[PDB]
């Protein structure tokens, strides 16, 4: 819907405090933490997909976290 | 034909709860809200809260909420009304309206009950 | 924002009536305005079922519009049986409520 | 003096050569303009009053059905049409139904089936283009005079009118001249890519381009009872009760996801006129005809008394409320400030000439004193007044401090922020254009991205460089992570 | 409740036409296909931050796929 | 003719043309009719006729 596709990141920041600046900071990052929350399996899964297809640690952790962030925002 | 016919006239003394009931036929019950206005004897009209009788919401005004209680009871097209702590102050009629459920709709009332007067006095 | 309006009254012979509510620019502003007549004694009767738009009868003796943060009713010569209480009643947004006004005594004269 | 703990004042010290100080002003900001003998004043954006906005492209955020009329046909008919196919007001969808014996007709397969129903919108919301020619700016400028209800008053100034067009306006100061503001409204917001949508009493500055892509119906906003709402099929939907059957649902009211999907647009206030409240414009304003009302005046020889205690602004600026106990109307206030258990004269005065207008009323005298111990006197006489005062703070730390809040005025303004207080250097010049080059490329890049992914892209940036051999690719990365870093942490305000 | 969980990954399922299937089933790719249209820098932010750390192309690839999912989700 | 003495007033706002040129619409208020429109482009910063 309308919902999924806020106005964050446009360029027109100015000095006053945008509408539901507090709440909006921080819903999508409590929509992925509940979602990891409830579905404990999908942190195994993704961590498998990391280790065998991330060959340094750093390239496992980026794609460990871009697949437990991506999951939760295509639900 | 659609008219909305209250429970009558009724006294009681301070601090004692009535239930003002209000009688609905003719028409969909759900598809309409009752406005439940108020006036007192010789004074200005004062609505004080709608209810949503195909879900049960209530809209209280600020100065009523808590005050009173509303019931929507869709299964005999009955919208009751209840005060919790009747007063002295709190004597007047109160009328039960029928308005539409959108915006344009929420401010206009038509088919009035006749009111039921509802006297406080010791 | 509360609307207001006054008690008013004229002659029998109707030259114009002018009965006025000014609320304030959430209540009035962006929502239609309901005029309701109230014989005394009886339960009030919708006067008006939108902006400017009559339910029934009583034609061109009672006519309303609102232009900007206040309504009016206006008219095109008055008779005996209009002489009631008159009442204007919007949605307002910010308290999220209905408003009545507080009441006008219209009488023939 | 209006613009004393308002906590987000910024002082402009320098003046430049011809005279003329530019200043961005910002609205929630002030700024006071100092000088080396022209009055001090805070000049501080009130509002952008828009008017004559024009409403265009109304959207519905409810609806309703009313008629919805079905007719099917049978495996091989064609599709099944329905009269009110071809209304307007109709939104309706084809559906393939199983259909046989016991169900109208003998062939065995899927026969089409439509249920189309009328629309109505009931709720809407209308997104306003704001007229630029209509676009109007008032600037109030206060002038420290030291009246006694001028301290922190919000009503006391000059208010000076600045619109696109005639945006150069030189307010008339009471008694200290002309000061010829020179402003450029053209470069603060972009409001010809702003339109104001408005849901019921409350509206709100949102991206046009972001106005047109949220999905909702939508008709031309010409004031017209009953319009024809085009792409009316996101407010129904149609569901199949398995293959049996077709059903039109009107989706209740998207109000509520109409407050989230505008969850960091600025709000503005629509009660009255259509003020908007956030915003800034740049102002290069000219001091040449500002004249120190007082220079005439001489010392005054009578004892001074406070009238209450001395408190500190939050920029360290100490402030005095002192009453005059002399014979003489008009005077100057002698002002020297000594240092601990010595004489010396290291204090500034933030208000540019304190001056007895009345011996009735009494006067505001703000300054800045040096920092630690510090010992201020009113007085000219022996009997002169003695107002000890500690400043807690450290140079470093105020440095600091000063560093932050221009990297905050920076991560704001953007490109004009090297002319907050542009004397008129070359070096301003070449900074400006670096930071507008720069920034041009960034906002180019990092546009829509939520301040959770700058954070992210920025740490990802940062690492790269750290792990980068290649020195300039290394410092690159680097630097545009620790910036975005500080953005994605700035941002979202 | 916000529409930005909505109750699509419940195992729970059954022969019958879920609510709003039709629209659900592409409105998250609408959107992401919209955002990417919108702003098409990010996409050269993107190859670059995946050229910069994928050393095979499936790590290039699944790096950079990810990272054009995520922002538009996570905006 | 000559250079007009008297000032302008902006009759319609200023607007951009896909080329980059802008129009200006300005209405004389003086006497001498036939005259002159003085126009000289100052820079950002500097009076720079550029
Ligand atoms: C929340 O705000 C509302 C108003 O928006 C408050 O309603 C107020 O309720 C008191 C109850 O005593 C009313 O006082 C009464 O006023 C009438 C006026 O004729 C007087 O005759 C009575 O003796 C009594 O004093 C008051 O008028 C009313 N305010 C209005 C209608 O504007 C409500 O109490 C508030 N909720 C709280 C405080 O918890
Ligand atoms: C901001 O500035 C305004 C105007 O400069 C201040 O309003 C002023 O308030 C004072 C007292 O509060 C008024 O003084 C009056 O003097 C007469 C003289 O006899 C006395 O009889 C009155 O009782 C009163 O003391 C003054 O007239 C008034 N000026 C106006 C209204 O223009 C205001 O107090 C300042 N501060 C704030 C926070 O607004
Ligand atoms: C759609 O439904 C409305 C009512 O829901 C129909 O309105 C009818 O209008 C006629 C006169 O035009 C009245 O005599 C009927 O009483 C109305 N119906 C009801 C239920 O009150 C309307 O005809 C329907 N069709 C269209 C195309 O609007
Ligand atoms: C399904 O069965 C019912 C009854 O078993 C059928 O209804 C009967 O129809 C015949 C002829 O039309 C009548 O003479 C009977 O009186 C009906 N019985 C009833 C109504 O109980 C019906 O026609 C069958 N087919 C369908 C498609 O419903």
């Amino acid at each position: 819907s309308v919902a999924l596709a806020p106005h964050v990141g446009m360029g027109l920041d100015t000095r006053a405090q945008t509408w539901m600046s507090a709440e909006g900071a921080w819903r999508q990052i409590e929509k992925v933490e509940t979602w990891a929350f409830r579905h404990p399996g999908f942190t195994i899964l993704a961590l498998f997909l990391a280790h065998y297809i991330g060959t340094s640690l750093t390239q496992k952790v980026v794609i460990f976290i871009l697949l437990m962030l991506v999951t939760p925002s295509m639900t | 034909q659609v008219q909305l016919v209250q429970s009558g006239a009724e006294v009681k003394k301070p601090g004692a709860p009535v239930k003002v009931s209000c009688e609905a036929s003719g028409y969909t019950f759900t598809d309409y809200f009752i406005h439940w206005v108020r006036q007192a004897p010789g004074q200005g009209l004062e609505w004080m809260g709608w209810i949503n009788p195909i879900s049960g919401g209530t809209n209280y005004h600020p100065r009523f909420h808590g005050g009173v209680t509303m019931t929507r009871d869709t299964s005999m097209k009955v919208a009751y009304m209840e005060l919790k702590r009747l007063t002295s102050d709190d004597t007047a009629v109160y009328f039960c309206a029928r308005g539409r459920d959108f915006r344009g709709g929420y401010s206009q009332l038509d088919y009035w009950g006749q009111g039921t007067l509802v006297t406080v006095s010791s | 924002s509360v609307l207001t309006q006054p008690p008013s009254a004229s002659g029998t012979p109707g030259q114009r009536v002018t009965i006025s509510c000014s609320g304030g620019s959430s209540n009035i502003a962006i929502n239609t305005v309901n005029w309701y007549q109230q014989v005394p004694g009886t339960a009030p009767k919708l006067l008006m079922y939108s902006n400017n738009q009559r339910p029934s009868g009583v034609p061109d003796r009672f006519s309303g519009s609102k232009s900007g943060t206040s309504a009016s009713l206006a008219i095109s010569g008055l008779q005996s049986e209009d002489e009631a209480d008159y009442y204007c009643a919007t949605w307002d947004d910010s308290l999220k409520d209905v408003l009545f006004g507080g009441g006008t005594k219209l009488t023939v004269l | 003096m209006r613009c004393v703990g308002v906590g987000n004042r910024d002082f402009v010290e320098g003046l430049s050569g011809a005279t003329w100080v530019d200043v961005v002003l910002e609205h929630g900001g002030c700024v006071t303009t100092m000088a080396k003998n022209k009055p001090t004043l805070d000049i501080e954006l009130q509002k952008t009053e828009a008017t004559q906005l024009a409403t265009l492209r109304k959207l519905c955020i409810e609806g309703k059905i009313t008629n919805v009329t079905t007719d099917s046909r049978c495996p091989t008919q064609g599709e099944a049409i329905l009269p009110e196919e071809q209304d307007q007001n109709y939104v309706c969808k084809h559906t393939y139904v199983d259909r046989g014996w016991g169900n109208g007709c003998g062939l065995f397969g899927k026969g089409s089936l439509v249920t189309c129903a009328k629309f109505q919108c009931l709720e809407l919301i209308e997104g306003k283009v704001v007229q630029h020619e209509n676009l109007k700016y008032t600037v109030i400028i206060t002038v420290h005079t030291g009246d006694q209800h001028q301290v922190g008053n919000e009503t006391q100034g000059v208010t000076a009118e600045i619109t696109p067009q005639a945006s150069t306006v030189e307010a008339i100061l009471p008694e200290y001249g002309t000061l010829g503001l020179e402003c450029s409204p053209r470069t603060g917001l972009d409001f010809n890519e702003m339109i104001l949508l408005t849901m019921k009493n409350k509206a709100w500055m949102v991206h046009r381009q972001w106005f047109f892509d949220l999905p909702l119906p939508w008709t031309s906003g010409a004031t017209t009872e009953t319009p024809t709402w085009n792409k009316k099929e996101l407010l129904v939907t149609f569901k199949n009760a398995h293959a049996k059957k077709q059903e039109v649902v009107v989706l209740g009211s998207q109000e509520g996801a109409m407050h989230t999907a505008l969850t960091g647009a600025t709000e503005i206030q629509t009660s009255g006129g259509t003020s908007i409240f956030a915003g800034h414009l740049k102002c290069r304003l000219k001091m040449d005809k500002l004249e120190l009302k007082g220079m005439s005046y001489a010392m005054c020889s009578n004892a001074f008394v406070l009238k209450k205690e001395v408190s500190e602004t939050q920029h360290g600026t100490i402030l005095i409320k002192v009453e005059y106990k002399g014979e003489d109307a008009p005077c100057k206030i002698p002002f020297s400030t000594e240092d601990g258990q010595g004489k010396a004269h290291n204090g500034r005065l933030i208000t540019a000439n304190p001056v007895v207008t009345k011996k009735e009323e009494l006067v505001n005298i703000e300054a800045e004193p040096p920092f630690g111990e510090s010992n201020i006197i009113i007085g000219i006489g022996d009997k002169a007044l003695r107002i000890n005062w500690y400043k807690k703070g450290s140079s470093i730390g105020k440095m600091f401090e000063a560093t932050a809040r221009g990297a905050r005025r920076m991560a704001i303004l953007g490109d004009t922020a090297w002319d907050f207080g542009s004397v008129g250097g070359v070096l301003n010049s070449l900074g400006k254009m670096v930071h507008q080059i720069f920034g041009s490329a960034y906002t180019a890049l990092f546009s829509g991205v939520s301040w959770i992914m700058k954070i992210g892209i920025g740490v990802l940036l940062t690492w790269i460089g750290l792990n980068s051999k290649n020195t300039s690719m290394s410092f690159s990365c680097i630097v545009i992570g620790i910036i975005t870093l500080y953005l994605g942490a700035v941002v979202q305000a």
